[PDB]
């Protein structure tokens, strides 16, 4: 509000706790109209004889400085926590089952989502095996048990189960030809606290 | 037996637990336990009907070979039901016993647990499918059909003097070359005297659903106290020898006590909190001795009431007079039995059992069990089951049927109990809402005889009586109600019907059949009896339940169907 809106900007995530309908790209447009609204003034006195070098500007440098500080680092949070939440649910699953929407990508988050997924992919390749076994870490915790049956669920949406099935209808009663590698993604992003 | 066949059970399966029942859940949760024990993942199922079943299998169009259904089976030659079954292993364990023979035979995809003192239906297949009359599975004198079909050499084969089998008598002609058909029909119909004795006159239930299952898991060295209690629940549902029979009560006093008493894992150190091994005592089917006062719960059960006729005042007068001889205080008769003082609430049953011998009631006391989890309170034998039936809560959300099932099966744990008191409460309010209609309907004289039976119809929907369990309960409180006091001793013995409005379902006028009085073993005609009018005129009838004694009609397409169904 004079450098406070991020309290509102992550309020995009207000209901999106684990009862999340979906998400969007809020809180950038008018606010990054600032960054070019202001450099004009911040560099208005640039190498000027308008004061011939005295004490007078010394806040104004700092005015620019703090404006930018707030701007950039607010933004750092604005992507950073998004990486964090998506990373959490992506510890609940690979990029098999992508984001709820893939429409709340604030454009440069192309770079960011893909970068994070594939930095981690690289680290994966190092991990697991020297060649790299992307090694199951946070899902499908069946000890040695059945391979090919379907089960009961608790009403998922997103519909992202491509794996090996014609249509398994990844919701409650996603009950079809389900193999093991079909059902290899979701454990606690909202389904099978109950078979 | 499956001390051998259970050793088949390792691969994939589907465990279906057919339409709502207390046999169902008690019999199945144990097996869920068993099966996540030997590291198997499997499938439990809600069943909404035979169509729910058929779509369910349709949704499970794999080759899960170890298919399992329990407490069902008598619907078809179920290979006709379930065509793609090729050698798939099914398992039937149903106590709805009057089951088809084609399901028994065809030792391919079925489990004939045929064990019974009735060797009465042996050639029941040896003439209906094995013989036939005026048939096409045959040859002709022409040379175009010169191939031997599935020649049973019987009536199933030709009737034109072409039957290599059927070697009891002459060949060309007995009195004529087609007296084959004559004797075929002789045996056919003279023993449809016994086929129509099966499945087209009467139905019943048999044995347990899950006490056999207890003995199964007993042979694998499990002393699960809770499994004794769950099976107790499964039986005490239709232990109600007036509802559907136990019989073995005085024989299970040996059986189950022998299961549990003789193996005493601790004879000296059991005075502990958690799950102090089950006990046994002789107590009542008085509804809810424990958490309520007397004077409301002395009033909503039928058997205590009908013999002493309390929905009129005078019953209360004699009631008070027997509280007098009992000397209970009225305040104490209106505080919860546990909320009473001590000595009265100890000596209560101690006196009541012997000085109710002399005043019109003989058949209230039973033999059952009860136990603690801890120090909260001492739960009761059936107050689960009468909390369960109150969970069939057909709300308009469309999820609540299956959800209430899933809730119920998640109830009988020792964990989830905040809901169990909920079930008690819901049960009580319904239990005295039962009574709330009887006075209205009796003394409005709604007892429509209409000939050979008694008959009820109702007008709009109650959330009590949307579903039919409450409906059978209505019919089974009024019936005693009316027939105590309005009759001579001649006509107390005729059956009963009852309409059941469904304002929900566009107008269908549901019905339930129920039987005349005091004949425990002589049970329902209504395994088929309603279907007569279904043949005679026949209008949009249903028999969807594996429960037989039920239908579902249109709102108004019943009365003429009833006039046909007079006889």
């Amino acid at each position: 509000m004079f450098g406070e809106k991020a309290f509102d900007l992550l309020k995009e995530l207000e209901r999106s706790s684990q009862t999340i309908p979906a998400f969007d790209d809020d809180g950038v447009r008018q606010v990054l109209e600032e960054i070019k609204a202001i450099f004009e003034e911040n560099v208005a006195q640039a190498s000027s004889y308008n004061a011939s070098g005295d004490r007078s500007l010394w806040p104004l440098l700092n005015f620019r400085h703090a404006a930018l500080q707030r701007n950039k680092r607010c933004l750092l949070a604005y992507l950073y926590e998004r990486c964090r939440r998506i990373k959490a649910l992506r510890w609940e699953f690979g990029p098999i089952i992508p984001g709820d929407i893939k429409q709340a990508l604030c454009e440069p988050e192309v770079t960011f989502f893909n970068n994070y997924s594939k930095s981690l992919a690289a680290y994966m390749c190092s991990a697991g095996y020297n060649q790299g076994l992307p090694i199951d870490l946070t899902n499908n915790l069946r000890p040695p048990k059945s391979l090919y049956i379907e089960v009961r669920c608790m009403e998922d949406y997103g519909k992202f189960e491509l794996d090996d099935g014609e249509v398994i209808h990844l919701k409650k009663n996603s009950q079809h030809y389900l193999p093991r590698a079909q059902v290899e993604s979701l454990v606690r992003q909202g389904i099978l606290h109950h078979i | 037996l499956r001390n051998d066949f259970y050793r088949q059970l390792v691969g994939k399966r589907i465990l279906i637990v057919v339409n709502y029942d207390i046999d169902a859940i008690c019999a199945s949760r144990i097996l869920q336990a068993l099966f996540k024990y030997d590291h198997m993942l499997y499938t439990v199922v809600p069943i909404m009907g035979v169509t729910g079943l058929k779509r369910a299998y349709g949704e499970h169009q794999g080759d899960v070979k170890y298919v399992v259904l329990v407490n069902c089976g008598g619907c078809v030659d179920i290979v006709e039901l379930l065509q793609p079954s090729d050698d798939v292993t099914f398992f039937i364990c149903d106590s709805h016993r009057p089951l088809d023979v084609c399901n028994i035979y065809s030792d391919r995809q079925v489990c004939i647990l045929g064990d019974a003192s009735l060797e009465e239906n042996i050639p029941a297949f040896e003439t209906i499918f094995y013989d036939s009359e005026g048939e096409d599975e045959d040859e002709d004198e022409s040379s175009d059909t010169e191939q031997q079909h599935d020649d049973s050499g019987a009536g199933e084969s030709d009737q034109e003097d072409q039957a290599p089998r059927s070697r009891k008598l002459s060949r060309l002609e007995r009195h004529e070359q087609r007296i084959l058909k004559q004797r075929a029909r002789r045996q056919w119909e003279s023993e449809r005297d016994r086929i129509m004795f099966e499945y087209t006159q009467f139905s019943y239930y048999g044995r347990s659903a899950a006490l056999m299952v207890f003995e199964l898991a007993w042979k694998l060295s499990k002393d699960n106290m809770d499994l004794l209690w769950w099976a107790i629940v499964g039986i005490t549902e239709q232990l109600l020898l007036g509802k559907i029979e136990s019989g073995a009560y005085t024989l299970e006093l040996e059986q189950i006590q022998s299961h549990v008493s003789r193996l005493t894992n601790k004879t000296n150190d059991q005075n502990t909190m958690s799950a102090s091994k089950i006990t046994f005592e002789n107590d009542l089917h008085l509804v809810l001795y424990r958490h309520w006062p007397v004077t409301e719960s002395m009033r909503y059960s039928r058997y205590s009431s009908c013999q002493l006729k309390l929905w009129t005042l005078r019953g209360e007068k004699r009631l008070h007079e027997l509280l007098l001889e009992m000397g209970l205080p009225l305040v104490h008769a209106r505080q919860t039995y546990g909320a009473m003082d001590l000595v009265l609430r100890k000596e209560f049953f101690s006196m009541v059992e012997r000085l109710a011998e002399k005043y019109d009631i003989a058949d209230i006391v039973y033999g059952t069990f009860t136990l603690s989890y801890g120090y909260r309170s001492r739960y009761a034998a059936a107050d689960y089951v009468y909390a369960l039936l109150a969970i069939m809560e057909s709300v308009k959300k469309h999820k609540t049927p299956e959800d209430c099932f899933l809730e119920a099966s998640d109830a009988l744990s020792r964990q989830h109990k905040q809901l169990l008191s909920a079930g008690i409460d819901q049960a009580k309010l319904l239990h005295a809402a039962v009574f709330r209609q009887v006075q209205s309907s009796l003394e409005a004289r709604q007892v429509h005889s209409a000939g050979s039976f008694f008959y009820y119809v109702l007008q709009e929907e109650h959330a009590f009586f949307s579903y039919p369990y409450a409906l059978g309960l209505l019919a089974r409180f009024l019936l005693r109600g009316h027939v105590a006091t309005s009759r001579a001793r001649q006509a107390s013995d005729l059956p009963l019907i009852a309409s059941c409005p469904l304002n929900a379902s566009e107008g269908m006028c549901l019905l339930v059949g129920i039987v005349p009085v005091r004949e425990d073993s002589p049970r329902n005609f209504f395994g088929k009896a309603f279907e007569q009018a279904a043949q005679k005129s026949g209008v949009a009838l249903l028999q969807d339940f594996f429960e037989p004694a039920v239908v579902q009609l249109r709102q108004s397409d019943l009365t003429r169907f009833l006039d046909s169904l007079t006889v």
